[PDB]
């Protein structure tokens, strides 16, 4: 072992304590029974490092003396590093930061907690409900199941990241009421701050590291990723953008996390092209960090022109600025995020002489992750600023100092010398009669009625204050995770039409497909772009929303602009109309869906966005009467398919003139009671005349009906 | 400073609302063929002189728009959900109203056109034009000797307009001296800017709004092979802009 790796395994293990008093066993407190835990741990198997790693969880007379027994030199440690590992370590947990069957209340809405389960996407969907004990069994099932992993685990951080992260995800760091931290963040968020304190160089300080500026905070955030993605020159290619986008994100993280001798752990969060890092303050850092800024902006440049910038920014924080006085976090926070916002008006500043495509189509089903080596290397497929990308398949051998492996956090059969760098990817797809991929043409034919490709862009409102109002940094990164694996782990679930009790009841117009006409373009961070058969879209929309309301507290909320276009428009103008319809509901007030377009009076009184709970009602009224189902409209209407397109030319002579009462005189009759009378409330209410708002319905109908 | 405003009446839609390396192209080659290239050359020198033109903005009747100055994008901050919503719409709108332009320049708070006298329009089959508004159009503004003004702008002007009809009023940007300034006009700059978004055309220019620190900008001339060596415009239309610390 060396310093450095002791440090990072030290803080990652000081609460592994917590689950095991939980289930009972060493009679203990936390602390004396996460020692007992390890040391027990340790003698089995025969791996003396556990016993190394066990005293974290506990005048200096006795701690010397135990340390002692264990020989330092066994490990090539010295007796004095241990004690700044300890102490260190100590320091950690408080800057990061009582019954025992508490469960995790949700960081979406404190009021509601989770279940207890393992972090596994295909088995359920996390829905904070009702305040439930967990049992003194449950902990002990946990405590089994993690004791065998970390057993056969390579004790590397890399190696136990995701046997704590599988585990310890739905856990209360601390059991107190309305606590949001999941323990697996805590433990990651002590592991992070602990060796950044090493690498910052301090040690014996009973606060040098606590009140100096000995931190780093890092943000980095790609800029004008539309235009890299969707507006160039294929469904399949233009997969393979946002797919490269991830690698090169990576890239420019793995190599700052190499170069600055970090873990993963120091990783807060890398979400739809936005990451942090906590790190050390030493100049040795911030000059690696000016040299990969550098290095990174110009190759972005070289290689793709402009169109796709890398605004990294980084300010010198102290142990003060983690947690509350009085939120220094969130301040510390705001001027990182001036900083950027500055550095973004300075695109490509780092190059003094500014002012003076097969590989892709290679890349865009049957790998398990990519190999991060050097560019010079036989099979590299991809490369980015600081390595290339060699594909590694199923039957094949991995390669590279670092592998990224898909949608698991099980290393699988990797070598033991190779870093495990687990990550997630929403790439749900439709699959042809070949193996490959469905076309914006093989889409738009499978769908109801019409044949139109379906787009829904959709962003999750208000997110920067959201995130703005966490204490902490351990708080924080339960708050993104659990946002970004909605999007990255769970809209697959969504699409292949699971969680039916949780959303059951959407507006539909046929029955929901075992192989469904969906393609996922991006769906990560808060935002999600997917396209299909244009029905199966605009349903997916009402189901995604569902989900989220209760993946939420029904506290957060989504807004969606939806589109149904002929197969042949370009990516770009598909794109530019489903934004323009998105920040469009966003605009007209929040957590509400563009539908489909529509015409209206410019009397800055009617909204062409519909509330989501408005349209979800108006559907729920009207659909039923008009619609049979699966593209057939009711036996009653067949021969009177005009008495709704009347209806359309009848909410016209309204849009003419919202004061013009011959929508009145125009007025079987039983069918739609609602709109022939003049509405009066709505008048006073200064709100629009139902008559507005029944097209949403009508016209969604006639295009799964034509 | 008091200048020329050049305003475009148009004659149905416009393609693009012409930036000012178009804008002295179009000029540069009308002033070809109505006084040879002898003519071309007593403009370059003109305008590297110290002559300048703006980039093209909207008009809606009697309300002149100019760029929303990046100098404000940073001082947005100096109600939570007010907060966050003004600003991110603040910072998509890409035109102010000259009253309000005039306020920006001196960091006071100033408030956005709701309605842009314009809409981009594509007929598919595809490409777009651009819809103009009721008695609305597009200007660009002239600083020089009024000799160069009626010797080669105006003139071009006229034989340029034959889609749109040209008429030129006096219009004052009261603005607040200052170490820096923002371009009214797309520059090829000399020095390293303060605050900028680039501009892709191949040449590298600052877009309009980006602030520059006592940088003239400059022109060049290239030989592409059409007989005659032609003069891309990338000069600074400045107006001074107090600035925040940061």
């Amino acid at each position: 072992m060396e310093i450095d790796e002791l440090t990072a395994l030290g803080g990652l293990l000081h609460d592994i304590g917590k689950p095991v008093q939980r289930a009972g066993l060493y009679s203990g407190d936390h602390s004396t029974q996460g020692a007992r835990f390890l040391r027990d741990l340790a003698e089995n198997t025969g791996r003396a490092e556990y016993e190394l790693l066990s005293l974290f969880s506990e005048n200096d007379e006795l701690m010397i003396r135990r340390i002692k027994e264990l020989s330092p030199e066994r490990f090539g440690l010295t007796m004095e590093d241990v004690l700044n590992a300890l102490w260190i370590v100590y320091e950690a947990d408080n800057l990061a930061s009582p019954q025992a069957s508490r469960p995790l209340y949700s960081v979406f809405n404190p009021g509601k907690a989770y279940p207890w389960a393992e972090l596994d996407f295909e088995k359920e969907l996390p829905v904070p409900g009702d305040v439930f004990s967990i049992r003194s069994q449950d902990y002990r099932e946990l405590v089994k199941r993690l004791w065998e992993e970390l057993s056969k685990a390579k004790l590397r951080s890399d190696r136990l990241l995701p046997v704590l992260e599988k585990y310890l995800t739905f856990v209360s760091s601390v059991t107190s009421e309305g606590n949001i931290i999941s323990l697996y963040d805590h433990m990651r968020m002590t592991s992070a701050i602990a060796l950044a304190m090493l690498r910052a160089g301090c040690t014996a300080e009973d606060g040098r590291c606590r009140k100096e500026k000995r931190f780093l905070l890092i943000e980095g955030d790609f800029s004008g990723i539309q235009d890299f993605i969707y507006r160039v020159s294929t469904l399949k290619y233009l997969r393979a953008r946002s797919a490269y986008l991830e690698l090169i994100g990576w890239d420019v993280v793995l190599e700052i996390l190499s170069r600055l001798g970090l873990t993963r752990a120091n990783v807060v969060f890398n979400a739809g092209g936005h990451f942090m890092i906590i790190a050390q303050n030493t100049p040795d850092a911030v000059k690696e960090l000016e040299e990969i800024r550098a290095k990174a902006v110009e190759w972005l440049y070289r290689e793709f022109e402009s169109d796709l910038y890398l605004a990294i920014e980084w300010e010198p924080v102290s142990g003060r600025e983690f947690g509350r006085e009085g939120n220094l976090f969130a301040e510390a926070r705001k001027r990182l995020k001036h900083k950027l916002t500055v550095r973004k008006l300075k695109r490509f500043g780092e190059i003094k002489g500014l002012f003076e495509c097969n590989r892709l189509v290679s890349l865009g089903p049957k790998l398990l992750g990519f190999g991060r080596t050097a560019k010079n290397d036989a099979g590299v497929l991809v490369e980015g600023p600081f390595s290339g990308f060699v594909p590694y398949l199923q039957g094949g051998r991995p390669v590279g100092e670092q592998i990224l492996v898909k949608n698991t956090l099980n290393p699988g059969e990797i070598p033991e010398s190779a870093q495990f760098v687990p990550y997630f990817v929403a790439d749900y797809f439709k699959k042809d009669p070949k193996g490959g991929v469905a076309t914006f043409e093989e889409l738009s034919m499978a769908s109801t009625g019409t044949r139109r490709l379906g787009v829904m862009k959709g962003d999750v409102d208000r997110l920067g204050e959201f995130f703005s109002s966490m204490d902490s940094p351990s708080k924080l990164a339960t708050a993104s995770r659990f946002m970004d694996y909605f999007f990255k782990g769970y809209i697959g679930a969504i699409i292949e039409g699971k969680f039916g009790y949780i959303i059951g009841d959407v507006p539909s117009l046929r029955d929901w497909p075992e192989e469904p006409d969906i393609v996922v373009v991006y769906a990560g961070g808060d935002a999600f772009f997917i396209v299909g058969a244009w029905d199966q879209i605009f349903e997916l929309a009402f189901r995604v929303r569902r989900a989220f309301n209760a993946y939420t507290g029904g506290k957060l909320t989504l807004s969606v602009g939806l589109g149904y276009f002929d197969e042949r428009t370009p990516i770009y103008r598909m794109a530019d109309v489903v934004s323009e319809r998105l920040d469009t509901a966003k605009d007209e007030g929040r957590n509400r869906v563009f539908v489909v377009g529509r015409s209206r009076p410019l009397d800055g009184k009617h909204k062409l966005s519909y509330e989501w709970n408005h349209y979800e009602e108006l559907w729920r009224t009207y659909a039923p009467r008009i619609y049979a189902g699966n593209g057939r409209l009711k036996g009653k209407l067949e021969s009177k398919k005009g008495l709704l397109w009347k209806l359309l030319e009848i909410r016209e002579l309204y849009v003419r003139d919202p004061n013009d009462v011959r929508w009145a005189y125009l007025t079987l009759s039983d069918l739609f009671p609602e709109l022939v009378g003049i509405d009066t409330k709505a008048v006073e209410r200064k709100e629009p005349q139902p008559v507005y708002w029944v097209d949403g319905v009508l016209k969604i109908v006639l295009m799964a009906v034509r | 400073p008091k200048f020329i405003a050049v305003k475009l009446i148009p004659k149905g839609p416009f393609r693009d609302i012409p930036r000012a390396d178009t804008l002295f192209g179009a000029i540069g080659n009308a002033i070809s063929a109505i006084h040879g290239q002898s003519a071309v050359e007593e403009l370059v020198d003109a305008f590297v002189g110290g002559a300048r033109i703006s980039s093209a903005f909207p008009y809606s009747g009697d309300t002149y728009y100019l760029p929303k100055p990046l100098s404000v994008e940073p001082a947005l901050e100096g109600d939570e959900e007010e907060r966050y919503t003004t600003a991110k719409r603040l910072r998509k709108a890409k035109y102010l109203d000259l009253k309000n332009f005039e306020l920006a320049l001196r960091l006071r708070p100033f408030t956005i056109p709701e309605e842009i006298p314009y809409a981009r329009v594509d007929v598919p089959r595809f490409w777009e034009e651009i819809r103009f508004r009721e008695k609305s159009g597009v200007y660009f503004l002239y600083s020089g000797p009024r000799e160069v003004f009626d010797g080669y702008i105006a003139p071009a002007m006229r034989f340029l307009g034959d889609l749109f009809e040209v008429e030129f009023h006096e219009m004052k940007i009261d603005a607040p001296g200052s170490e820096y300034s923002v371009t009214l006009s797309n520059a090829l700059p000399t020095k390293t800017p303060v605050l900028w978004r680039l501009l892709r055309k191949r040449m590298t220019f600052i877009a309009e709004g980006s602030i520059v620190k006592n940088d003239p900008g400059g022109m060049e001339r290239l030989e592409l092979g059409l007989s005659h060596e032609v003069y891309v415009y990338g000069l600074t239309f400045p107006l001074g802009v107090e600035l925040p610390e940061g």
